[PDB]
């Protein structure tokens, strides 16, 4: 397997999606599931995986068999797993972005998922049909995150490194708000809230956002925020820093963890065990983390 | 034949990816040499001990394939003049490295980006990169023609793009590189890398844009229609744009994916195949010294690339032709000879010039040839003996010191430089007026020099290029060049500066001349200088030129002349710049001096011939 770690998603019933890719060295590609997540990163004691053509710079799924992945090659790819959940097979490659897909999420209705690029383009899709919806040039610079909201099926989040924030809602003509320092890196929405969401800079900081409170969190740029599936939720935070942050309602830190030995990319938390959560990253470490 | 090369920011294997690029009849090939998103740290643990390979080995390609083939990338993650005081250290660490490894691997070329206002801190790390060592590297530096911000979608509710005409806002892209090659001093091996939006901005921003060293441009994928046929075409605005750019002879960029791969590249071949030049082309913007035929001697091919200008001298055998015969009329054809006086006759083409047009005038004249240069009047011996004969008298002197046996009805002489009078013609006929007849012609009769300020800020790094061991480190901004002017932006018409009359029947004659102008700047530019033409009248209506708006068509002679100022001036539209021109003479040598006064003021260029002295 390659590398670098860029993904980890748990689905329903607890398998863990690897999304790895190897960003040095002679050939530059990626990587695609483990039903046994304390055998991850072993290649030997995998359930499937897949070769793409070039590197997977973000993924996330789609249903229960579905895996939506970036690529640097500029094309958004849908994978999907067979019936017997042994091979993960291409079901479509649409070249649609000039740059690399770096950001994408998918809607609340599970058939449309929107997805940013660093051509600075966020492009809205319809997973039924292959085809791109509605194609949309709102930022002045690369487009660093996208978070589809939670429970509206026509709001999305965007962030770009031109420092803009911006709410989207397709059903207005002119769908992009700005929201009202240093440049966002990820953006989270509430689970249990509706006008609510977190973000996190590049100079380390998370802070809370209604339709404002704010805590040094890292000493790098934050990379991802996630809650966790409880019903007060807690909030993973993980940076360049090379640390696993968790924290409560106040932003306040509960726990840390600094296994990792360089960058950390994702974080997903167990389905089955609320108080277990899983991060990947560049060291090529998957480690569990039992949350007190 | 179109040099276009293929811009990726994926390449999953060097091998394959350059072989299908070249295979779609690519010349070379835009990749990053790290992978673009591979971030690295250089100060916080534990991240900055990830061990290696940082990136690819040099020994998947061949040396020459490095050479010719591969244009490097900076990484997009790599912020130099970022507001964070870690990511400037980590992107300044980066970007030495990246650099340091393009110039390992010997690429020709190495492309960074210019997307924002601010790139001071950019500047200085390259800046110091190419003072580490005197290397054959070149930088791109990629500036979009419109910038980001002013060609997003209006899809924000709270946040309106502007409806309004921003005449200097819409110029903003331009000064960012203005400001980036200032701070860097106008290095030679810094240079733009254009990039073509879907929309092109007003016709003063693509101006804006003349005499600059763009040695590439980017068309994006998506900026290409589509015809019937499914084939990528472009908007005739953009033709007209491409058209522009092939006279600079730039390297033609595709990025982006495939939309419609070769399609796109077949269509920029076939808008190059659809479209005085002849001679002109190879000797675009190479500065030349003017000739002095008066201090020196001609070499025997410099009079040849003279007379292969069949333009010019029909022109003279015309102005004889019709001079002859407004002096001679129709009954004394047979008993009135005129008396010529070829004054400079070289190899002698213009004592040919007399014999062509005294046959189609019908009429009898002696011919004088009068030459200084004693090689040249080898060639007219030999002339004289074996065709001319006693028709022509060859005279191997100075037509000032020449004490001629009578006086002339006609004196003819081709004495001028791409400046008029910069080859000292009214000092030389002046010297031979005595020996004119009181009713006598001069041919030419009269000329006059023009001016027009001009911008090229690739001609003014080739002027400061000049500096040499043993002088002033400043004189070669104080002397003119003759030089093919081709990426350069005229900045005003020319207007007249100094004019000579012969024969001077003034008593008073006095050659020295000081001469004001004014010209009306209707854009935003930078002044680097000043072009030089002149017109002249042979005879009546027959007339020679180099003045642009009234140029001699299909004559090769006389190249522009070009007098450059020590330091560029900043000059805002609706301003007006005045230059002032001295004519300057004693006893042995004469010399121009040159000034501007507006807007601003530079120094008196050349005072007392101290750079640049034209020999009596
Ligand atoms: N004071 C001078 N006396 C005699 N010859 C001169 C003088 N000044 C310049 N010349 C010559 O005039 C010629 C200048 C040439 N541009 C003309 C060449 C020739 N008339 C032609 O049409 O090709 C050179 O041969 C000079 O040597």
């Amino acid at each position: 397997m390659e590398r670098q770690l860029e993904a980890a998603r748990y689905r329903s019933d607890g398998a863990l999606l690897l999304g790895a890719s190897s960003l040095s060295g002679r050939c530059w590609a990626g990587s695609l599931l483990f039903k046994d997540p304390c055998a991850a990163p072993n290649e030997g004691f995998c359930s499937a995986g897949v070769q793409t053509e070039a590197g997977v710079a973000d993924l996330t799924w789609v249903g229960e068999r579905g895996i939506l992945v970036a690529s640097d090659s500029g094309a958004v790819e849908l994978w999907e797993l067979d019936e017997n959940e042994t091979l993960i097979v291409s079901k479509f490659c649409k070249y649609e972005h000039d740059d690399i897909v770096s950001t994408v999420s998918v809607l609340s209705s599970g058939t449309q998922a929107v997805s940013g690029s660093k051509d600075i383009c966020i492009k809205v899709w319809d997973l039924a049909q292959q085809v791109v919806l509605s194609s949309y040039r709102a930022h002045a610079a690369q487009v660093t995150c996208v978070a589809a909201s939670p429970h509206k099926d026509s709001v999305f989040l965007s962030c770009s490194e031109d420092n803009r924030i911006l709410l989207w809602d397709t059903r207005c003509p002119k769908p992009a708000s700005q929201i009202g320092g240093y440049l966002p890196t990820s953006l989270a929405w509430h689970p249990q809230q509706s006008e609510v969401f977190v973000f996190g800079d590049e100079n380390g900081t998370v802070s809370l956002v209604d339709t404002v409170l704010s805590s040094a969190v890292h000493s790098q740029c934050v990379t991802g925020l996630v809650f966790s599936p409880h019903s007060v939720p807690f909030l993973a935070s993980l940076s360049e820093d090379c640390s696993l942050a968790v924290l409560d309602s106040s932003l306040s830190e509960l726990f840390r963890s600094q296994a990792h030995r360089d960058f950390v990319r994702d974080a997903t938390w167990s389905p089955l065990n609320h108080s277990l959560l899983t991060t990947v990253g560049w060291d090529h470490q998957v480690v569990h983390h039992v949350v007190p | 034949r179109v040099s276009s090369g293929r811009d990726l920011n994926c390449v999953p294997e060097i091998a394959d990816t350059l072989g299908a690029v070249a295979k779609q009849g690519f010349d070379f090939l835009c990749m990053p040499v790290f992978h673009p998103r591979f971030k690295r740290e250089f100060i916080q643990e534990p991240a900055k001990n990830r061990p290696g390979p940082q990136t690819r080995s040099d020994l998947l390609l061949s040396g020459r394939d490095w050479n010719t083939l591969i244009v490097g990338k900076l990484s997009p993650w790599i912020r130099p003049d970022s507001k964070v005081e870690k990511i400037r250290r980590n992107s300044e660490a980066a970007m030495l490295q990246e650099l340091n490894f393009g110039a390992y691997l010997g690429l020709p070329a190495f492309l960074l980006p210019l997307n924002q206002e601010d790139n001071t801190n950019l500047a200085r790390v390259l800046t110091n990169h190419i003072h580490t060592g005197h290397h054959s590297s070149m930088f791109w530096m990629r500036v979009p023609l419109v910038a980001p911000e002013d060609l997003r979608d209006d899809i924000i509710e709270n946040a309106p793009t502007t409806h309004t005409e921003e005449y200097s806002g819409e110029e903003k892209t331009w000064m960012w590189w203005h400001n980036f090659r200032t701070l860097c001093d106008y290095s030679k091996r810094i240079a733009v890398a254009l990039e073509i939006g879907a929309d092109l901005p007003s016709n003063h921003v693509i101006d804006r844009w003349l005499g600059e060293p763009i040695k590439a441009a980017i068309l994006p994928t998506s900026i290409f229609l589509t015809n019937k046929k499914g084939f990528p075409v472009l908007s005739k605005m953009h033709q007209r744009l491409i058209f522009r750019l092939l006279k600079l002879e730039v390297q033609f960029i595709i990025t982006g994916t495939n939309h419609h791969f070769c399609s796109y590249l077949q269509y920029l071949e076939y808008l190059s195949q659809n479209r005085y030049e002849l001679f002109a082309k190879g000797y675009e913007d190479y500065l030349q010294s003017p000739l002095q035929p008066l201090m020196d001697n001609l070499e025997s091919q410099t009079y040849e690339v003279f007379e292969k200008d069949p333009i010019k001298y029909s022109q003279y055998q015309q102005a004889i032709y019709k001079c002859l015969l407004d002096r001679v009329p129709e009954e004394e054809k047979d008993t009135n000879v005129q008396v010529l006086m070829v004054l400079g006759a070289g190899r002698g083409p213009l004592v040919n010039a007399s014999l062509r047009a005294a046959k189609q005038a019908d009429r009898r004249i002696k011919l004088y040839a009068v030459e200084k240069n004693p090689n040249a009047v080898v060639t007219l011996e030999n002339w004289q003996f074996e065709e001319w004969g006693s028709q022509v008298t060859v005279v191997s002197s100075d037509m000032r010191e020449w004490v001629a046996p009578e006086k002339a009805d006609i004196i003819v002489s081709e004495l001028l430089g791409s400046f008029a009078d910069n080859e000292l013609s009214p000092e030389c006929l002046d010297g031979a007026q005595h020996f004119l007849k009181d009713d006598g012609v001069s041919i030419p009769g009269e000329y006059t020099s023009f001016l027009a300020p001009i911008s090229s800020s690739k001609l003014y790094n080739e002027v400061r290029a000049c500096r040499e061991k043993d002088r002033d480190p400043e004189a070669q901004f104080e002397m003119p060049y003759v030089v093919r002017l081709h990426n350069f932006h005229q900045l005003s018409a020319p207007q007249p500066c100094f004019t000579f009359s012969h024969p001077n029947r003034d008593p008073m004659i006095d050659n020295n001349r000081y001469c004001t102008l004014e010209f009306p700047v209707e854009v935003n530019t930078v002044l680097h200088g000043f072009a030089g033409y002149f017109e002249t009248v042979l005879y009546q209506d027959i007339t020679l030129s180099i003045r642009p708006e009234t140029h001699s068509p299909g004559m090769f002679s006389w190249f522009p002349i070009l007098f450059p100022i020590k330091q560029p001036i900043t000059v805002r539209e609706g301003q007006t710049i005045c230059v002032r021109f001295w004519r300057c003479s004693n006893s042995k040598k004469v010399w121009y001096e040159w000034a501007v006064t507006a807007p601003v003021c530079s120094a008196i260029h050349n005072p007392t011939g101290r750079s640049y002295t034209i020999g009596l």
